[PDB]
């Protein structure tokens, strides 16, 4: 197996409550060991391991490097957030909501597929005859498709009575009002 | 882990003092000496560098090869009496050493060791004994009778007179007690004068 | 223009 | 670190084995763009971002600094090389399967390190090239990577697929199968 | 610099306490440290941007918080005898700094019982004529006795003005019963002046002991006066 030597540099920005809290963390990484860090809360380079000590001391001795890094939370993070506000943070893709019955016979499982939505924040609930079901609900984790959409499968273990209406109920920032999709038991299982 | 000179430094005024401190974590990034007077708060004294930070009578230096930190106090003054803390900063941990205590004693030029007796201003009869004007080599030993109280040595500095003196105080509620024998529990001088 | 974060040389 | 939003402006990668590098920006875990270092071209992955400008010369300069810095650290680590992690592979569809309706197969290759991987789509043993695309080496907080490959298709009862993943952390090629 | 309140405090086992720290203006990081004989400085918790950034090894009855003006509070919900200590806060401009500016600390004494608390008795002892003859200098002595706990500040005042030249105060009190941990204390101090300066009877010499004892909120059911925070002094004038 060929040997490989890897370097990573990550200029990371953290935002909370709009730009009320903004934090820059610059990370230099050898293979998977973070070795040097610039955290705007700290205001100087810090050696995370011994391998990063010479770089941290050397960069901290360079006044021009320090003041650029210290301004970078505004110059980079806050500047780019204004662009995100007009683009990524405005991205609304409404979820597609689909119910299909399954087994694990007669049907004893319903799968609510909630697909192709953005952003990630979502609330999916199962109702049976207008009463929220809590037991018997199993969800996949939030699934990242990689194309700026997510999906999630929320499953309900069920023993259906003929006439029962099972409702998948989805809340999402793209929606003025929840999506509800109904599955109506046509027989008793 | 931060390890310091593990003992009180008793130093005559004017001597040069060397403090040493070692750290075990090679990744340790920054280094400081703090100064702390008895029962008070620590105060940043200086940052430490490989070149040697120098500031008046104080020099601090770092050796990363040996993982040593040092502080030098030239021409020590009575006011340098404090506990000197080695402080070592690594990734998300700032470690204060336990400190090295430094006690700077005065150079008593013309010792006049005496034991006076002093009377209460407001009240009467109540008296204390003052052992004073001895040289700095003299130790003063606390009593081992629960009736007799002996304080430690104490240096005062009459600044406008450039005069410094050691003293200690003894007192007792007991009628037996007299200033002639108050300090016979501590090496006292044959020169010591008893009016 | 997105503004980015430059790495420093050792 | 807990935050409402996390961005990488950007993710800089350089590795000896190519030698190859990668420059991307990420927002909340998704790829905003990569700079094709060979062509000196900024390639946007979200269409609304195309209104913006990013000088690919910045990416080239940054990666050049990574190259320099990497050599120093190979020397100082005593040529301490990357450990080959075992990647995890999952195949799934973008939307629910309707035989005969356009869909997309998604092959997620997670826990990639080092960032060198082959991802190929198989159908009835033949390699599929048409309708295939993939993301960049997307960063993770433990500094491994993931990568996602896409196969557009019409699902049919008689046609099945494998995602084939080759990585130095694997004993044999890993085939991950999908059937409608 | 850094402001800490209360500067002295007596509590009993099981009680709660809140200490306050105002950092140097502009500083955003506040740290709390506990200082005891024999462990030195122990880190409690660091507070930056109104959240706890780092935490030491203390149990959860020790908690803290930081407000939006960067003022910080420390709380102990249930006090133990071993929590008696100097609680120090330190501020720095940025987080995780090795360069710290400490307040003067909150001296917290935790007792089983407040019946042990006494203010000092203070007496001044006038210079000996033998000293005045033999040295041409005059030593006044001050005795503060019988106080508990060791919450005292002794100062000398000459003609209304506090003096330090010629003064030495014992750095450590003597225990009047050295076996008891709740032993009452004694403290001595000397003020030396020129024989001439003392021989002037216009000159006024005061020894002043600030005692920090019980607060208004503390209950008191003993017969003796409630041993509150108070100043006890003795004075002397000088004779021909
Ligand atoms: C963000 O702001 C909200 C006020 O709407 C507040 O409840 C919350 O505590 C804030 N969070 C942080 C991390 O400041
Ligand atoms: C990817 O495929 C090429 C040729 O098909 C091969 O030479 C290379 O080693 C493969 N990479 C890995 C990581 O297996």
């Amino acid at each position: 197996s060929p040997e490989d030597f890897v370097y990573q540099f990550k200029g990371m920005c953290y935002f909370t409550n709009g730009t009320e809290r903004v934090r820059l963390v610059s990370r230099s990484i050898y293979n998977r060991e973070e070795i040097v860090r610039f955290d705007s809360d700290v205001g100087e380079f810090r050696a995370v391991t011994l391998l990063g000590l010479p770089a941290a001391e050397y960069w901290n001795s360079q006044k021009d490097i320090l003041e650029r890094k210290r301004a970078a939370v505004d110059r980079v993070c806050r500047h780019n957030y204004q662009l995100e506000l007009r683009t990524t943070l405005q991205r609304r893709v409404e979820p597609t909501v689909t119910i299909s019955p399954s087994r694990t016979n007669h049907h004893n499982l319903l799968v609510c597929s909630v697909t192709d939505f953005y952003p990630a924040q979502i609330k999916v609930r199962w109702f049976r005859n207008d009463q929220e079901e809590t037991a018997g609900v199993v969800s996949t984790p939030l699934i990242r498709n990689g194309d700026w959409t997510f999906q999630i499968l929320v499953m309900l273990e069920m023993t259906p009575q003929r006439g029962d209406v099972y409702t998948c109920h989805v809340e999402h920032p793209s929606l003025q009002s929840p999506i509800t999709v109904e599955w109506r038991a046509q027989s008793t299982s | 882990e931060v390890e310091q000179d593990p003992g009180p430094f008793n130093v005559p005024e004017g001597a040069t003092v060397a403090f040493n401190c070692t750290y075990s974590n090679s990744a340790s990034q920054s280094f400081f000496w703090y100064r702390q007077d008895c029962r008070k708060e620590p105060k940043l004294l200086m940052s430490v560098y490989s070149s040697g930070n120098e500031d008046g009578r104080f020099t601090a230096q770092l050796n990363r090869a040996s993982q040593y930190i040092s502080l030098l106090i030239r021409d020590s003054k009575l006011s340098d009496s404090a506990t000197y803390l080695c402080v070592v900063m690594g990734f998300q941990k700032l470690v204060f050493g336990t400190g090295t205590r430094l006690l700077v004693s005065p150079n008593i030029q013309n010792p006049d060791p005496a034991v006076y007796q002093l009377r209460d201003s407001k009240s009467s009869d109540k008296s204390v004994c003052l052992f004073t004007d001895f040289d700095s080599q003299t130790n003063v030993s606390q009593s081992k009778d629960s009736d007799v109280y002996i304080t430690d040595k104490c240096v005062l500095d009459m600044r406008s007179m450039d005069f410094k003196s050691n003293s200690a105080v003894a007192w007792s509620n007991k009628s037996d007690f007299a200033c002639a024998n108050a300090f016979n529990n501590s090496i006292i001088p044959e020169d010591t004068f008893f009016p | 223009q997105p503004f980015p974060q430059p790495e420093q040389p050792f | 670190i807990v935050a409402d939003h996390v961005a990488s402006y950007g993710v800089n990668l350089y590795q000896s084995y190519g030698p190859s590098g990668q420059y991307t920006h990420e927002f909340d875990g998704d790829e905003q763009f990569y700079v094709d270092l060979g062509r000196k071209e900024t390639v946007w992955c979200l269409p609304v971002l195309r209104q913006f400008r990013f000088d690919p010369q910045f990416a080239l300069t940054n990666i050049a600094v990574l190259k320099h810095n990497l050599n120093s650290l190979i020397k100082r680590s005593n040529s301490t090389a990357a450990t080959n992690e075992v990647p995890e592979v999952t195949v799934f569809s973008k939307s629910p399967v309707t035989l005969g309706q356009p869909n997309i197969l998604i092959c997620l290759v997670d826990n990639i390190f080092p960032p060198v991987v082959n991802i190929t789509w198989l159908s009835n043993g033949h390699s599929v090239t048409e309708g295939v695309s993939e993301t960049s080496f997307l960063s993770k907080s433990d500094h491994s990577f993931f990568k996602i490959s896409y196969l557009t298709l019409l699902p049919s009862a008689e046609e099945s697929y494998d995602c084939k993943v080759e990585h130095w952390g694997l004993d044999k090629p890993l085939l991950k199968h999908w059937e409608p | 610099g850094v402001t800490q309140t209360p500067r002295y405090l007596i509590k009993t086992r099981g009680q709660q306490v809140t200490l306050s720290c105002s950092p140097i203006s502009g500083h955003r990081s506040v740290s709390w440290y506990q200082q005891t004989p024999g462990q030195g400085l122990q880190f409690l918790f660091e507070y930056f941007s109104e959240t706890q950034r780092n935490k030491g090894n203390f149990p959860g009855r020790f908690s803290g918080r930081q407000f939006s003006n960067s003022r910080s509070e420390m709380n102990v919900s249930t006090l133990e005898l071993g929590d008696s200590a100097l609680y120090l806060c330190a501020s720095s401009l940025r987080a995780e700094s090795g360069e710290l500016f400490f307040g003067e600390g909150s001296r917290l004494t935790v007792l089983e019982d407040l019946n042990k608390v006494f203010p000092p008795e203070v007496a001044v002892f006038e210079p000996s004529e033998a000293e005045i003859s033999h040295t041409q200098k005059a030593t006044l002595v001050c005795l503060a006795t019988g106080f508990f706990p060791d919450h005292v500040e002794l100062s000398w005042w000459v003609n209304g003005k506090e003096v330090h030249s010629g003064v030495c105060t014992d750095p450590q009190p003597l225990k009047e019963q050295p076996a008891l941990n709740d032993s009452r204390y004694a403290l001595s101090s000397r003020l030396r002046v020129s024989a001439t300066f003392w021989q002037n009877p216009r000159n006024h010499f005061r020894c002043q002991v600030q005692f920090y004892g019980l607060s208004e909120n503390d209950e008191w059911t003993q017969d003796r006066a409630k041993p509150v925070t108070q100043i006890v002094s003795a004075e002397a004038w000088g004779r021909a």
